[PDB]
């Protein structure tokens, strides 16, 4: 407990205000969900095409 | 009559020039939504 | 063309008038191939504009050797030669002088010489000629047997290896006195004689003709 | 054929950062003046072939800057190259300079 291992975790984050979201769901199917999400800041905004585990 | 003696060359020669050209230009270049 | 390119061109014209083979050993980045281009277009004596010619080159340069003849003078009938057998060989059925300059590489030429000897050339251009440094090679033993009045060797600085590889390029340029190494080792003193063998058929500059405009390499170990 | 399009995308674009060459397929006449800098991850057993390959970057079209790096092991074996290169460099000067 008295030997420290010190790790820098450096990662990239997106930090934004949600403008709109679309989630698409099959009529029954195998479950291949898909969707789009949009994020804003006081300066900039953009659209993301979403992945399956993100959804 | 006399033209065939030349056609036997020139019909092939126009094809040689074209084949050379087209070679040389390569050789020088559902769902619901929420 | 900058004035030094024209000066080198008239020295190659003097070797043409004298019938002498030689090495274009000016520095790199100067128009190395460009100092050969003007051999066709510069002379008023007509033959240089309409003769048959051939280039041998390292394979990665089988692109700029045709692109140069789209900007320096675009008028030339230039033929590339490489590919699968029926990509390459079939071009000989089109030209059967009716087409001027042919572009080639050493791996092809050492097999194809039997076809190339079906046509005569006025001048031979041989690029990165240090490819011929080994007189033991099948390449050099065959490349000696091309037909022209002049052979011009282009190099990114020539030789720079031990005496076993001095012999081949000098012998390829001139057979005269190149019988055996024993007197040539005698021909400060020995180096001064070896310099005066090369200097009548090799040019030198140092980069200061362009380092008026260009800065150094920053070099790191 | 392949040796063209990779050069034609590296020259005349800013789309790429870096190119990988062998000392012997890449070293002759390609004129990649879009490059500012060079790294020899290896030096060759034949000296000056590295210098011959450096100059296929180093030429007049480079308006910005010029640099070259060598990466070498601490004395394990690759020192024998820098030894034999500096040793042969006297001969390789005195034939032309
Ligand atoms: N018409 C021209 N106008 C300006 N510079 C030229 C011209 N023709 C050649 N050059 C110069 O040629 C240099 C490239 O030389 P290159 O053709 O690749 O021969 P080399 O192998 O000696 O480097 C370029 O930096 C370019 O500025």
């Amino acid at each position: 407990r008295s030997i420290g291992v010190r790790i820098k975790e450096e990662t990239e984050i997106i930090e934004g205000e949600v403008v709109e979201i679309q989630i698409d769901r099959p009529a029954t199917g195998t479950g291949s969900k898909v969707g789009k999400l949009t994020l804003k800041t006081t300066e900039m905004e953009t659209i993301y095409d979403l992945g399956t585990k993100m959804i | 009559l006399t033209e065939e003696m030349l056609l036997k060359r020139e019909e092939r020669a126009r094809k040689r020039r074209l084949q050379a050209a087209r070679r040389a230009e390569e050789h020088k270049n559902p769902m619901v939504r929420y | 063309l900058k004035g030094y390119q024209l000066k080198g061109m008239n020295w190659l014209a003097n070797l043409y008038e004298q019938g002498i083979n030689g090495i274009l050993a000016d520095e790199m980045g100067l128009g190395k191939t460009v100092q050969s281009i003007a051999l066709l277009a510069h002379l008023a004596e007509r033959e240089n504009i309409w003769g048959p010619f051939l280039i041998i080159s390292p394979a990665s340069t089988l692109n700029n050797w045709h692109q140069e003849f789209t900007r320096f003078v675009p008028k030339f009938k230039v033929l590339p030669y490489w590919g699968n057998p029926h990509d390459r060989k079939v071009i000989r059925r089109f030209w059967s002088a009716p087409f001027h300059v042919v572009i080639t590489s050493y791996q092809l030429v050492v097999q194809d010489v039997k076809y190339f000897q079906r046509v005569k050339w006025q001048y031979m251009v041989l690029d990165e000629a240090q490819a011929l440094k080994s007189s033991s090679s099948v390449r050099w033993k065959i490349l000696l047997q091309f037909q022209c009045r002049n052979r011009l060797l282009l190099t990114g600085t020539p030789i720079q290896n031990t005496m076993a590889e001095l012999w081949a390029l000098l012998h390829f340029i001139m057979p005269t006195l190149f019988d055996s190494h024993e007197e040539f080792n005698e021909w400060e003193n020995q180096l001064s004689r070896l310099h005066m063998i090369l200097k009548p058929f090799m040019l030198r500059r140092i980069k200061k003709d362009v380092e008026n405009e260009l800065s150094d390499k920053i070099e790191i170990l | 054929s392949e040796r063209r399009d990779m050069v034609a995308d590296f020259q005349n674009r800013n789309d790429i950062f870096v190119f990988l060459l062998s000392t012997r397929a890449g070293g002759l006449g390609i004129n990649l003046t879009a490059a500012d800098t060079v790294i020899f991850y290896d030096s060759d057993w034949n000296p000056t072939v590295d210098q011959q390959a450096m100059d296929r970057a180093h030429r007049l079209g480079q308006t910005k800057q010029v640099t070259v790096y060598r990466l070498i092991c601490k004395g394990t074996i690759e020192e024998r190259i820098l030894q034999r290169a500096k040793e042969k460099s006297e001969i390789q000067r005195m034939v032309i300079s």
